[PDB]
């Protein structure tokens, strides 16, 4: 995938330019942010199960979806939906460490709309769930991390919608 | 105050702008002969 | 598989953006472990 | 980059990053500032490194700059030096990344095929990289040189 | 707060602040920004911390939420949770202050007497605080958790 | 007494509110100022004797007060006046570190006017001395510190007058 | 610093708090840097004393005058010896991280000792101030700030 | 520089450069490499030269660093040392130029007026420059020192 | 005016930087070129009259200019034109020794275009004469010197045009 | 130049009118102010060197300007700036005695902007210096004189800006 | 003039004049008196401006006044100068109007076609206008010159 | 067009450069300008009322509004008040401009012919314009009224 360090490198490589101070400064900026990111990632991993639970409670469950004839009705479908939620969370965590939204595009975002349409999964509900996870995540990670975390969640949401 | 804030953050404000019918529809100008009653107006008409 | 462009630059992301302001703003101040007489003589704008 | 590599391993396993893996990421970000300086040094000395290495290579291999040889002629000699410059740029990229992957994608995959079409001898190219390493090592401090050496060695290994 | 304590000692001695005392003030002001973040984290997670701790407490002590027990009934259960929330707010205040004094004045003096009149069991309250600590620790990073733990421990020590 | 940090806490506690960003900002403001204040306090402590000397020279001495029949005439009264000056200086320094004027009210300001009136100590002259100390202190502490130092000196002066 | 922390704990009759322990950890790390600062002043000691002495004598002609205490070779040497003593104490302070070492040797009973000697206390203070200025110049800015605190304390004490 | 001076004299006379003038230019270009080394030496030793000279100056003039004196106080003492550093930089420029003109424009014209507004004593400044000369002389070889001395002497002559 | 050595110094002075090896290298470069320049200057001075004669022969004379109604017609105008030619030569020689074009800008180039336009002197013809002088000078000075000499002549030409 | 008395005279002369009571009243007004002005002028002349020193300390020195690459860097430039400051002070004093701003326009203000722009002197910094001088002057002259003094200083500042 | 512009925009929108638009009209009427003076200055200097500009143009373009060229001959040269005079008159009209519209209707629409029939080179005409601008600027005060420049620039842009 | 442009155009046909006499006429306009701007703002704010009052004076309570009248039916009534608004807006434009030409170019041209085809009564329309003038005169105040009146009269004469 691509990360901030590699993104700078790639931009320079297409130009053919050797790395310069301005480029170095961007790299330096990333290095400082890194420590914060690692702490945030550890928080998310530990609380992943709860984050999903809370988000589902906020948006998915106690709804027509869970009621018979709904997309999340039946154990199989319910389990699938929470598995998808976990995917989104894991990838967002990866993106946050990376400092780049590209991984989301390469793995999660590509073909998702089409997959969902064939499946008949409701996109808007999924987006709702992602937004819910974001809110929960924001609390756990704390303020400095929150802003960074939010952008990746929003990126996923925009892609799906 | 709460009832006019977004429930969800809107963390990348640009995404939420430029949703809907695109702005082009509203931006464009209409041209008529009734406006033509001037030498410059007429030139705009014709270009249009 | 068609390769994908970049929607957002590294500098737009909040944590980087902040760190850039911190280095850029107050890039020039007072250096510790530098004798004051050398620091008073140092130039900020440099060229231009 | 180191971080990209860690993420990729996690994704294959379909798991969140391990604490140990996270710790390695932390170490890398701390190391980065030192790495940036090492890269900066080589960039400044780039022009001289290439020039010196070129001369050494031509002394080591008279044949390449001989009427038969590929390098012979002004145009050809320039191209050979341009190639050396390219490899140096790649090495700098590697040092900042902390991984050979950036180097590898741009320079080491399909290199054999490209040079075989050109008819350039691969071993000579390797010698040029070795020569560049020696020049670069001298300018670098010992510990810095060791770090730089690893990337240089990888290139030499790749072109074999 | 740290600063109040230092000033008070100086005033008693009728002297200007000692260098050592001044140094402690310096350390505290540096620590403050980190402290603020720790407090902020707990505030955001407050609702969940209380909820989780409550459940744990009720599992640990069935009796309190039983027809005989004080906590039993909706009104009473709400009050028990409100109390837990109060103690959490006090803990946050403590972390920013860097001292237990803020906590102590609001919550720990006369606590025994108040609860005895209410007939609330003090040990159960202590358990609830312990429960809150465990939840809070999980959300906090390790070093942050240790800092938060001290304040939580003090509360538990105060109430027995 | 109270300090800035505790003042914020107390205001929130009476409301029962958890600490909020606006409150956090006030706390953050204090934390930045803190380092400067500590440096200022050390300067004042070292130069305290001189500060008093200079201020007395500016207002108190070479005056009717020191001359026979004046309030500060006789060694005993002179010594008392300089002791009072020292008190004001020490308390102002305490207040500056604290970032709150309350300590001045609790210790110095309470009953001072009444005490002085019974004693027959002249309030306006005392105020003059406090203002003089402020000016001397301002120089030593330097500009950033001076603004902070000045408010506490002014607080004392206003109380007495 | 460690002694100070222990003493506060003993008064409270409690084990050292984690925060208190952390401060101890920071101090032990800082110590090596502190030793270097002290070493610098030790090497420059002879010159610091000499320069400070000259400044003091310029500031106070009286002390080195027939009436004055400092006047005469023997007396001037003793005045410089005193300045040297205070510098040694300052170095001890920097390594300790506390003024207590300085305080015990130099600042308690100082008034009484000098009054018997008849040496003027303000002049002594000026000499210490003078030494500070010389020392500050040789030290790097951050190092100087650390050293300044100890110098200021002495001036305050005297 | 030597060359500028020669051109200016020629232009005033409205003539092409005289043989004698040309010869002086030739001598200067030969001398230049030696001059560059002399300048390099002083640059490396700059920090110590300034420090040592400052101490000597303060010993020579107790008054300047006294409560009355301009130099007194840390801020002021730093500024005095900064001034000494400035003059040293100018001297190095002079040596490479082979003429005092570079020195003169930056430092010697309006110097009296500037210092009089500042109230700095001009003779003390001169002493500082003399002090710097002595330190610089010791590090330089004898012949090198003589060359450097001339520039140092000019400065002292300019400001007295 | 400025010279190469002073130009390096001035660049460093605005930065406030002490002279460094990179700067020294530029100075060293000048010093090597210096000896050649001195030899070239002596050649030009000795052959100055001839250089002007040859250049005039190449461009100015046997032309409409010299014929009646031409700018260089009449003895007075002819003499003026050759005087101007001499100026250009002398200044170019000065510039070559200096190693800097600045003197040309300060003395020769400044206001010349405007003067010539008011006078009705033809600029293109003057430029032609300068180029002719360059060619003659190139021969006498020899190849190494010629390259250096040429740049200053070209600078004059560009300024006028 | 013009002064208040002459300004009245000139206005009447163009009308051809003999002096009238209304005109006399304006003259009388000036005569009362005159005594104050004379005292102020003497104060300024005696303290001129100090006024300039203080104003420079307030704005010009310890700044980027004095640091290398700044306009007031180098002794020559520093001396020039303080010379300009003196000019402004002397002319303002002249204007205050005269009671008319015209002399400032005729001597100081005319062509100054253009001169400064060619020189690259920064106008805003100069204005800052003038304002600083005004503040220092205000103190020395005392309040009644200060009002009169201030208007001329402000006039200079407005002209430059 | 400006006011016409404002009215026209309002009529297109089919609305009464906006307050902001009205304010701009107010500003314009105040500015007009100053504008009249600027125009007056150029009118007085008109004869010299044209003459000077003509000479400059002919120097810049020898070809126009050559047997092939359009301007060649007394009759033709007079006409070329008359054209320059016309454009100057238009510029003055523009300054008082505060808009290029008066200039535009009389001089810039169909200009290409007219000159192409005449066979006059359009770029040369533009140079003449540029020349006139330079002369006019010198006589005008700086701020006045800037105002005048805009109108002159428009003409140059139009004939291009 | 405008007073300023009118002066310019008169000079342009003569080919004369701008002269002081011409400048004086322009100066005259510039003084009047400030008054005109104030008047225009008054009219814009009170436009709806002006039309209402004028209609009350002439158009309503009349045969026109009664069945078989030109202004009978909502559609026709609305058309008539729209026309009234046009006249008001253009008169305001003319007053600012200081020139009657705009009225000729937009409002006056072809109106008579249009009205005759429509069967709209010109005299009644003129009556309405005169009524608007009277109302406008009050609001603008006397100095402004004289200037305002001429444009209203010009419209009436054209119609
Ligand atoms: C009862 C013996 C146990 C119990 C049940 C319980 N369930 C919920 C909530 C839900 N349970 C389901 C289950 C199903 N959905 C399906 O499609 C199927 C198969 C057809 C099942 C069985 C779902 C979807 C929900 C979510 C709510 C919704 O329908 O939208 C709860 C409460 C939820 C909560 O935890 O808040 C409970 C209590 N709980 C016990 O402890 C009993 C042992
Ligand atoms: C309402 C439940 C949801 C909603 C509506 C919404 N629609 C638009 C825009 C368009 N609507 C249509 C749709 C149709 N055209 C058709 O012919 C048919 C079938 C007969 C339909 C349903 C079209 C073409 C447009 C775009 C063109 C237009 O608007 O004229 C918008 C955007 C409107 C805008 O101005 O941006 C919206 C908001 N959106 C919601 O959130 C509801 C869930
Ligand atoms: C003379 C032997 C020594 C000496 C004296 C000295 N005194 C002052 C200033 C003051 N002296 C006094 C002392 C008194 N005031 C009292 O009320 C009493 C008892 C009745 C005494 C003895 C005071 C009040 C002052 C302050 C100024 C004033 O008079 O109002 C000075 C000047 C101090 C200064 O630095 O300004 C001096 C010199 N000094 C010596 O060294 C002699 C040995
Ligand atoms: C040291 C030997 C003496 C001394 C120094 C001193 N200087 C100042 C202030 C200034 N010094 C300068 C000097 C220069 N500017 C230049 O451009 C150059 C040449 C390159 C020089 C030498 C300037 C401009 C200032 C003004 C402050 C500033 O830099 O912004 C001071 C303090 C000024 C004051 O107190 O007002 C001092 C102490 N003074 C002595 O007495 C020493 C003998
Ligand atoms: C004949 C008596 C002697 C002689 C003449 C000679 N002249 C030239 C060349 C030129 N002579 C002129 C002279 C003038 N130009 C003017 O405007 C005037 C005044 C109206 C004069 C007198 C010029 C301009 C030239 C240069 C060529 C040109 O016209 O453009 C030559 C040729 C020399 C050469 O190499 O160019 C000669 C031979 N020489 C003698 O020996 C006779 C005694
Ligand atoms: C010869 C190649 C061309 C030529 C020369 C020419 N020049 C003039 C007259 C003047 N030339 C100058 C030039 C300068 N004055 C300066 O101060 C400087 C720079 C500092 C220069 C280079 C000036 C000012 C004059 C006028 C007064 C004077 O000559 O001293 C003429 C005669 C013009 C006249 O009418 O007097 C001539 C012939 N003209 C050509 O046609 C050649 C191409």
């Amino acid at each position: 995938m691509q990360d901030a360090i590699t993104a700078v490198i790639n931009n320079y490589d297409v130009q053919g330019k050797y790395l310069d101070g301005a480029a170095l400064d961007k790299l330096k900026a990333y290095f400082t942010t890194g420590a914060v990111r690692v702490r945030a990632a550890a928080v998310i991993s530990s609380n992943a199960t709860t984050i999903i639970k809370e988000a589902a409670a906020k948006a998915l469950i106690y709804s027509d979806l869970t009621r018979p004839g709904g997309n999340m009705y039946t154990t199989r479908r319910y389990a699938a939906c929470i598995r998808d939620m976990d995917y989104f969370l894991r990838y967002a965590t990866y993106a946050m460490l990376a400092g780049d939204p590209s991984i989301l595009d390469e793995r999660v975002l590509n073909g998702l709309k089409e997959t969902y349409n064939s499946l008949g999964v409701p996109i808007a509900a999924t987006v709702g769930g992602i937004q819910a996870m974001k809110e929960v995540v924001g609390g756990l990670v704390g303020p400095d991390a929150a802003k960074e975390a939010s952008i990746y969640f929003d990126y996923l949401s925009s892609g799906l919608s | 105050q709460e009832l006019g804030t977004p429930i969800n953050e809107r963390s990348i404000p640009e995404m939420y702008v430029n949703q809907g019918v695109p702005a082009l529809k509203r931006q464009r100008k209409v041209f008529k002969q009734s406006q033509a009653t001037d030498r410059e107006s007429f030139d705009a008409l014709v270009t249009a | 598989f068609k390769p994908i462009r970049s929607k957002m630059d590294i500098a737009s992301m909040p944590l980087v953006q902040a760190a850039l302001k911190e280095q850029q703003a107050t890039k020039t101040a007072l250096d510790m472990s530098r004798p004051m007489f050398l620091e008073l003589g140092r130039s900020f704008k440099g060229a231009d | 980059s180191v971080l990209t590599k860690a993420i990729v391993n996690a994704d294959a396993e379909a798991r969140y990053l391990s604490p140990g893996e996270l710790d390695r990421i932390k170490s890398f970000v701390a190391s980065g500032e030192r790495r940036l300086r090492i890269a900066q040094t080589l960039t400044e000395a780039r022009e001289r490194i290439v020039k010196q290495a070129g001369d050494q290579l031509f002394q080591k291999r008279p044949d390449v700059v001989s009427p038969g040889g590929n390098a012979y002629g002004e145009k050809m000699t320039a191209l050979c030096l341009r190639d050396l410059d390219y490899y140096l740029r790649l090495v700098t990229y590697g040092i900042v990344a902390g991984d050979v992957t950036p180097i590898e994608e741009i320079g080491i995959i399909g290199v054999k095929e490209m040079y075989n079409s050109l008819q350039t001898p691969i071993p000579a190219v390797a010698e040029g990289v070795r020569a560049m390493k020696n020049v670069a090592t001298s300018l670098l401090s010992g510990d810095d040189a060791a770090e730089a050496g690893f990337y240089f060695d990888y290139l030499v290994g790749a072109m074999q």
